[PDB]
């Protein structure tokens, strides 16, 4: 798994801010 | 704060120690 | 079954209005374990 | 509107005082494996927070 | 009896 | 406090151990 | 697929809802039903350590069990609570899960026709 | 299934209790909100109406008028439940169509969270004893609103500690199944150090039983 | 009325289903501030985290015990956590019940073109 | 403890 770890679900794409209030605080 | 890394945080932490072990 | 509506179409059908389907897959299955080391 | 009470019998269950200020899983858990009665081992326990600034 |  | 074999948590046999 | 009822708690109000006119769950062969001449019956609210004897009884006198709800399912909100079964799977074994606090009976339906299929 | 969902006849109620009142003194006052709705399962607005009202030791409200759709939707209940003991069907459409309502103002169609104390959660969208702005502008006790929360910092602070730790802090109402009061007693801290919940099933309870219309959820608690 | 399920019942961009762990537009945005633990009114939000920035190696949401109320994603300050649409993800074993990070990822990736329009839809009432 | 085989033992087992 991306942090480094009885199908193995496992997500695939390894990973303000944009949008205005629809991001992060500023 | 006090009132219009990156481990643990100060209200789960018994006491440290959280849960048997603490841009 | 219901799970088989895109998201997309998810929407429109319930009168709503690295993306990424997979429908229901109970009975892949998802299986639990830890995520850390 | 702390009947009403309050027993904290009316509520709990028969042959069980869990509002006293008593754990809160209590100490007997019940399953099936007849029911039968057995110490209380949490999966996960319950995390107490310490909030008081 | 309705569960016992 | 051990490790719960399924999701990793910290399982407890204590009932006191939130008790304060 | 006739269900006994062990409406508990308020997963059995959503639950009565599918049976109302928006639903209908008889138009599926579902039919509200009566003395455990039942197959299936829904686990739906909170299974309270005193009631688990009789949740265990009429499932001896019925088949299949649907867990409807967080709390039939693992506790949900009574999770950590003295008086509640951690889940019904302890005490009777269970076959479709239908998650939500409560479930919508939109749910309860997919988890009705997900055993349909199984 | 005429014994009202979880009753031994006395009655030797039991059957729903959950220790509710107890994992109260465990949970901050906002947490304790949603253990509210699900005691009358059939009054949830009404019940988490006395309950803000209580804390607001510590307003929208909205509230009077989601209270009265509340009180349509279990005399709806009762008096078909009790005509069952299937009208319970014909009413029962109509009780979907209030659950929409719920669903569209909260998003969930019966244990809604939306009456909190200060309060309502958000505002409606752009919308329909005893059987058918919008909360209070004191970012110490109501959370602020997103936008200002990612733009100022005491917004920022504010959303933090009233999520984490909250704010630092019977009373009865005309619930649709009679007085629901709640007798809370705090603590001084973040957390209620009492809540008793005097449900009107308790004491009414104290083939109906369909005129009482009792709801186990509040008779057991 | 009898609708044909599965046409669907109407539901608000408020509704609150399964959740999903979502990402800014690669990255995620949960960056482990714990506010949807800490609030978790059922305790069902397990989080750790270690430098890897700041972000999660642990985020499991245990949904039997959930009450699926949606304060999560009201205290996410980053709306990385949400309830998502799908109110059709029954289950066969309890086991599957209990999601991961992975499996909160995948949710997010998959019902992302909703989770997304819906946001837009209310971000305005929060 | 932490088809009728399934009531004997804790989540996954
Ligand atoms: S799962 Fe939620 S709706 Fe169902 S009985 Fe438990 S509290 Fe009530
Ligand atoms: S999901 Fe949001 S609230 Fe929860 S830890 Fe991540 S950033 Fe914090
Ligand atoms: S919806 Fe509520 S109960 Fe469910 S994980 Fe989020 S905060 Fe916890
Ligand atoms: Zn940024």
């Amino acid at each position: 798994t991306h942090t480094g770890q009885r199908q193995k679900e496992v997500n695939e794409n390894f990973a303000d801010g944009g949008g205005g209030a629809l991001g992060h605080p500023r | 704060q006090d009132m219009d890394a990156f481990t643990a945080r100060p209200w789960e932490t018994r006491k440290s120690t959280r849960t048997g072990e603490m841009c | 079954d219901g799970s088989m509506v895109p998201p997309e179409w998810h929407r429109w059908l319930h009168c709503m209005t690295y993306i990424w389907h997979k429908f229901n897959v109970s009975g892949q299955q998802y299986v639990p374990y830890s995520t850390t080391r | 509107d702390t009947w009403y009470e309050i027993d904290m019998r009316i509520l709990t269950g028969y042959g069980f005082h869990p509002f006293r200020k008593f754990p809160l899983s209590g100490y007997v858990e019940l399953r099936y494996d007849r029911v039968v009665a057995e110490p209380v081992e949490l999966a996960q326990e319950f995390r107490k927070f310490d909030l008081n600034s | 009896e309705c569960g016992f | 406090r051990w490790e719960n074999p399924l999701m990793g948590w910290s399982s407890t046999a204590d009932p006191l151990s939130n008790l304060v | 697929l006739w269900p006994m009822t062990f409406g508990l708690a308020c997963c059995a109000v959503e639950m009565m809802h599918m049976a109302a006119p928006r639903y209908d769950m008889d138009r599926f062969g579902v039919v509200f039903r009566a003395s455990p001449q039942s197959d299936v019956m829904i686990v739906a609210g909170t299974l309270t350590n005193k009631m688990a004897p009789a949740l265990r009884k009429v499932y001896d006198q019925m088949r299949y069990v649907v867990s409807m709800g967080s709390c039939a399912n693992g506790g949900g909100y009574y999770h950590y609570s003295y008086s509640v079964v951690r889940g019904c799977d302890r005490i009777v074994p269970v076959d479709i899960y239908v998650p939500g606090c409560p479930p919508t009976a939109e749910a309860l339906l997919y988890g009705i026709l997900q055993l349909q299929r199984k | 299934p005429a014994a009202h969902g979880v009753l031994r006849l006395d009655p030797h109620i039991g059957l729903l209790h959950r220790g509710t009142e107890k994992l109260i003194e465990y949970k901050t006052y906002l947490q304790a909100l949603p253990y509210f709705d699900r005691l009358d399962y059939v009054s949830m607005m009404c019940n988490e109406q006395a309950y803000s009202l209580a804390v607001e030791l510590l307003p929208a409200q909205i509230r009077v008028l989601f209270g009265e759709i509340t009180r349509l939707l279990n005399h709806i209940m009762a008096v078909t439940t009790h005509a069952l003991d299937m009208p319970f069907f014909w009413m029962f459409e109509e009780r979907e169509k209030m659950f929409e309502f719920y669903e569209r103002v909260s998003g969930a169609r019966m244990h809604a969270a939306y009456i909190r104390p200060g309060g309502v959660h958000q505002d409606l969208p752009l919308l329909i004893s005893g059987r058918m702005e919008i909360k209070v502008d004191d970012a110490k006790v109501s959370p602020p609103k997103r936008a200002e929360m990612k733009t100022s910092m005491e917004s920022l602070i504010h959303h933090f500690k009233l999520y984490t730790e909250g704010y630092q802090v019977y009373t009865a109402i005309e619930a649709p199944k009679g007085e629901f009061g709640v007798y809370l007693v705090s603590d001084g801290s973040s957390r209620p150090y009492r809540c008793k919940i005097k449900a009107p099933g308790f004491a009414h309870l104290a083939v109906i039983i369909g005129t009482q219309d009792i709801v186990f959820g509040e008779v057991d608690r | 009325a009898t609708i044909n399920y599965p046409e669907k019942g109407p539901l608000s961009p408020r509704f609150r289903g399964e959740h999903a762990l979502r990402r800014y537009p690669g990255e995620e945005r949960c960056i482990a501030c714990k506010l949807c633990e800490a609030v978790c009114p059922a305790q069902a939000i397990t989080i750790e985290a270690e430098p890897r920035s700041r972000r999660t190696t642990r985020y499991d949401i245990d949904m039997t015990k959930c009450i699926y109320c949606g304060f999560c994603q009201e205290a996410c300050p980053v709306d990385a956590i949400v309830e998502g649409p799908n109110f059709e993800f029954s289950t066969e074993t309890h086991e599957e019940l209990l999601y991961n990070k992975e499996k909160l990822l995948n949710n997010g990736d998959k019902w992302e073109a909703e989770i997304a329009a819906n946001i837009q839809a209310d971000y305005l009432y929060r | 403890r932490s088809m009728h085989l399934r009531p004997m033992g804790d989540l996954g087992q």
